[PDB]
Protein backbone atom coordinates (compact mmCIF):
# COMPACT_ATOMS: atom_id res chain seq x y z
CA UNK A 1 0.00 0.00 0.00
CA UNK A 2 0.54 3.63 -0.12
CA UNK A 3 1.07 5.89 3.75
CA UNK A 4 1.38 9.24 3.48
CA UNK A 5 5.29 10.03 5.66
CA UNK A 6 2.98 11.75 8.88
CA UNK A 7 0.96 14.59 7.38
CA UNK A 8 2.99 17.48 6.78
CA UNK A 9 5.25 15.81 4.75
CA UNK A 10 4.60 14.50 1.24
CA UNK A 11 7.00 11.66 1.43
CA UNK A 12 5.78 7.74 2.16
CA UNK A 13 7.22 4.20 2.82
CA UNK A 14 5.13 1.93 1.01
CA UNK A 15 4.63 -0.71 3.94
CA UNK A 16 3.47 -4.94 3.54
CA UNK A 17 0.40 -5.60 5.33
CA UNK A 18 -1.45 -8.27 3.95
CA UNK A 19 -5.30 -8.39 3.68
CA UNK A 20 -8.02 -10.97 3.21
CA UNK A 21 -11.74 -11.32 3.25
CA UNK A 22 -14.36 -12.50 -0.13
CA UNK A 23 -13.14 -10.88 -2.68
CA UNK A 24 -9.59 -12.39 -2.28
CA UNK A 25 -10.69 -15.31 -1.93
CA UNK A 26 -12.47 -15.14 -5.41
CA UNK A 27 -9.11 -13.65 -6.69
CA UNK A 28 -6.61 -16.82 -5.21
CA UNK A 29 -9.30 -19.10 -7.01
CA UNK A 30 -8.90 -17.09 -10.14
CA UNK A 31 -5.23 -16.77 -9.96
CA UNK A 32 -5.68 -20.80 -9.46
CA UNK A 33 -7.13 -22.10 -12.19
CA UNK A 34 -5.88 -19.17 -15.22
CA UNK A 35 -2.28 -19.48 -13.60
CA UNK A 36 -0.97 -16.10 -13.51
CA UNK A 37 1.26 -13.54 -11.14
CA UNK A 38 -0.82 -10.30 -9.33
CA UNK A 39 1.39 -7.56 -7.08
CA UNK A 40 -1.67 -5.85 -5.80
CA UNK A 41 -1.93 -2.96 -4.12
CA UNK A 42 -4.26 -0.24 -2.54
CA UNK A 43 -5.09 3.16 -4.15
CA UNK A 44 -4.13 6.34 -2.75
CA UNK A 45 -6.48 9.35 -4.16
CA UNK A 46 -9.96 9.17 -3.08
CA UNK A 47 -12.14 6.66 -2.71
CA UNK A 48 -14.20 4.48 -5.66
CA UNK A 49 -15.27 6.49 -8.71
CA UNK A 50 -16.51 10.33 -9.67
CA UNK A 51 -16.37 12.17 -12.43
CA UNK A 52 -15.02 15.36 -12.39
CA UNK A 53 -13.97 18.14 -14.94
CA UNK A 54 -12.92 14.98 -17.08
CA UNK A 55 -10.65 13.11 -14.02
CA UNK A 56 -11.65 10.42 -12.48
CA UNK A 57 -10.51 9.96 -8.57
CA UNK A 58 -8.64 6.92 -8.72
CA UNK A 59 -10.30 3.30 -9.25
CA UNK A 60 -11.25 3.89 -12.66
CA UNK A 61 -8.67 6.34 -12.70
CA UNK A 62 -5.63 3.80 -12.22
CA UNK A 63 -7.43 1.83 -15.33
CA UNK A 64 -8.46 4.39 -17.30
CA UNK A 65 -4.62 5.44 -17.95
CA UNK A 66 -3.70 1.98 -18.71
CA UNK A 67 -1.69 2.22 -15.18
CA UNK A 68 -3.41 -1.11 -13.38
CA UNK A 69 -4.89 -4.15 -15.45
CA UNK A 70 -8.40 -5.11 -13.96
CA UNK A 71 -9.94 -3.52 -10.84
CA UNK A 72 -10.39 -6.08 -8.24
CA UNK A 73 -12.88 -5.17 -4.91
CA UNK A 74 -16.58 -3.93 -4.54
CA UNK A 75 -17.48 -1.95 -7.67
CA UNK A 76 -21.08 -1.56 -8.86
CA UNK A 77 -22.00 -1.95 -12.23
CA UNK A 78 -23.25 1.45 -13.64
CA UNK A 79 -24.16 3.36 -17.28
CA UNK A 80 -21.42 5.74 -17.37
CA UNK A 81 -18.70 3.62 -15.91
CA UNK A 82 -19.95 0.78 -18.47
CA UNK A 83 -18.89 3.00 -21.32
CA UNK A 84 -15.00 4.08 -20.12
CA UNK A 85 -14.06 0.91 -18.64
CA UNK A 86 -15.11 -2.66 -19.69
CA UNK A 87 -16.93 -4.86 -16.69
CA UNK A 88 -17.56 -8.29 -16.37
CA UNK A 89 -20.09 -10.96 -15.10
CA UNK A 90 -21.45 -10.11 -11.96
CA UNK A 91 -21.61 -12.68 -9.20
CA UNK A 92 -23.78 -10.88 -6.62
CA UNK A 93 -26.54 -9.26 -6.29
CA UNK A 94 -27.22 -5.71 -4.79
CA UNK A 95 -28.80 -2.53 -4.92
CA UNK A 96 -30.26 0.16 -2.81
CA UNK A 97 -32.26 -0.63 0.17
CA UNK A 98 -33.16 1.19 3.15
CA UNK A 99 -32.19 1.01 7.07
CA UNK A 100 -34.55 2.70 8.89
CA UNK A 101 -35.13 1.50 12.64
CA UNK B 1 -26.65 -21.69 -34.32
CA UNK B 2 -28.30 -21.77 -37.69
CA UNK B 3 -30.29 -19.86 -40.05
CA UNK B 4 -33.14 -17.11 -39.23
CA UNK B 5 -31.95 -16.76 -35.92
CA UNK B 6 -30.64 -13.74 -35.12
CA UNK B 7 -31.86 -13.08 -31.07
CA UNK B 8 -33.35 -14.78 -28.38
CA UNK B 9 -36.21 -13.08 -26.34
CA UNK B 10 -36.97 -15.49 -24.01
CA UNK B 11 -36.17 -17.05 -20.12
CA UNK B 12 -32.70 -18.14 -20.84
CA UNK B 13 -30.74 -19.04 -17.96
CA UNK B 14 -26.66 -18.04 -17.76
CA UNK B 15 -24.55 -21.32 -17.52
CA UNK B 16 -21.10 -22.35 -18.02
CA UNK B 17 -21.90 -24.83 -20.76
CA UNK B 18 -23.89 -22.15 -22.82
CA UNK B 19 -21.57 -19.39 -22.51
CA UNK B 20 -18.79 -20.73 -25.30
CA UNK B 21 -20.30 -20.89 -28.67
CA UNK B 22 -22.81 -17.63 -27.84
CA UNK B 23 -22.67 -14.59 -25.26
CA UNK B 24 -25.28 -13.22 -23.30
CA UNK B 25 -26.07 -9.32 -22.19
CA UNK B 26 -26.31 -8.09 -18.45
CA UNK B 27 -28.90 -10.22 -16.95
CA UNK B 28 -32.44 -8.35 -16.86
CA UNK B 29 -33.95 -10.23 -13.79
CA UNK B 30 -32.38 -12.36 -11.18
CA UNK B 31 -33.90 -15.51 -10.23
CA UNK B 32 -32.94 -18.81 -8.34
CA UNK B 33 -34.43 -22.09 -8.15
CA UNK B 34 -36.53 -23.14 -5.55
CA UNK B 35 -38.93 -25.84 -4.36
CA UNK B 36 -42.56 -25.80 -5.37
CA UNK B 37 -44.79 -28.25 -2.94
CA UNK B 38 -48.63 -29.50 -2.82
CA UNK B 39 -50.68 -28.43 -0.12
CA UNK B 40 -53.86 -29.58 1.92
CA UNK B 41 -56.21 -28.50 4.76
CA UNK B 42 -54.56 -28.83 8.23
CA UNK B 43 -56.94 -31.54 9.86
CA UNK B 44 -56.03 -29.94 12.83
CA UNK B 45 -59.46 -28.13 12.95
CA UNK B 46 -60.78 -29.75 16.39
CA UNK B 47 -64.12 -31.22 14.38
CA UNK B 48 -64.67 -33.58 16.36
CA UNK C 1 -49.90 -24.13 -3.24
CA UNK C 2 -46.66 -22.41 -1.68
CA UNK C 3 -42.87 -22.38 -2.28
CA UNK C 4 -40.67 -23.39 0.23
CA UNK C 5 -36.77 -23.45 0.84
CA UNK C 6 -34.22 -21.34 0.27
CA UNK C 7 -32.88 -19.93 -3.34
CA UNK C 8 -29.65 -22.02 -4.34
CA UNK C 9 -27.46 -21.74 -7.88
CA UNK C 10 -28.43 -18.19 -8.31
CA UNK C 11 -28.24 -16.77 -11.15
CA UNK C 12 -29.95 -14.28 -13.66
CA UNK C 13 -31.68 -14.39 -17.01
CA UNK C 14 -30.39 -12.32 -20.60
CA UNK C 15 -31.12 -11.99 -23.93
CA UNK C 16 -29.23 -13.81 -26.12
CA UNK C 17 -26.98 -13.29 -29.21
CA UNK C 18 -24.93 -15.15 -32.16
CA UNK C 19 -21.52 -15.25 -31.97
CA UNK C 20 -20.25 -11.94 -32.49
CA UNK C 21 -22.77 -9.33 -33.74
CA UNK C 22 -22.84 -5.06 -33.66
CA UNK C 23 -25.93 -5.18 -31.87
CA UNK C 24 -24.18 -6.11 -28.46
CA UNK C 25 -23.40 -3.16 -27.27
CA UNK C 26 -26.02 -1.28 -27.54
CA UNK C 27 -28.12 -4.07 -26.78
CA UNK C 28 -26.28 -4.24 -23.18
CA UNK C 29 -26.05 -0.30 -22.53
CA UNK C 30 -30.20 0.10 -23.46
CA UNK C 31 -30.74 -2.67 -21.10
CA UNK C 32 -28.54 -1.10 -18.14
CA UNK C 33 -30.11 2.63 -19.03
CA UNK C 34 -33.74 0.82 -18.66
CA UNK C 35 -32.45 -1.11 -15.49
CA UNK C 36 -31.52 1.95 -13.42
CA UNK C 37 -34.56 4.31 -14.29
CA UNK C 38 -36.91 2.01 -12.90
CA UNK C 39 -38.76 1.40 -16.09
CA UNK C 40 -38.07 -2.02 -15.33
CA UNK C 41 -39.11 -1.91 -11.70
CA UNK C 42 -42.36 -1.15 -12.40
CA UNK C 43 -43.28 -3.01 -15.58
CA UNK C 44 -42.41 -5.89 -13.92
CA UNK C 45 -44.92 -4.58 -10.72
CA UNK C 46 -47.47 -4.31 -13.21
CA UNK C 47 -47.41 -7.50 -14.95
CA UNK C 48 -46.37 -9.32 -11.74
Amino acid sequence: KFVKINNSTNEGMNVKKCCKGFCIDILKKLSRTVKFTYDLYLVTNGKHGKKVNNVWNGMIGEVVYQRAVMAVGSLTINEERSEVVDFSVPFVETGISVMVS
Amino acid sequence: LSGQADMIVAPLTINNERAQYIEFSKPFKYQGLTILVKKEIPRSTLDS
Amino acid sequence: LVTTGELFFRSGFGIGMRKDSPWKQNVSLSILKSHENGFMEDLDKTWV
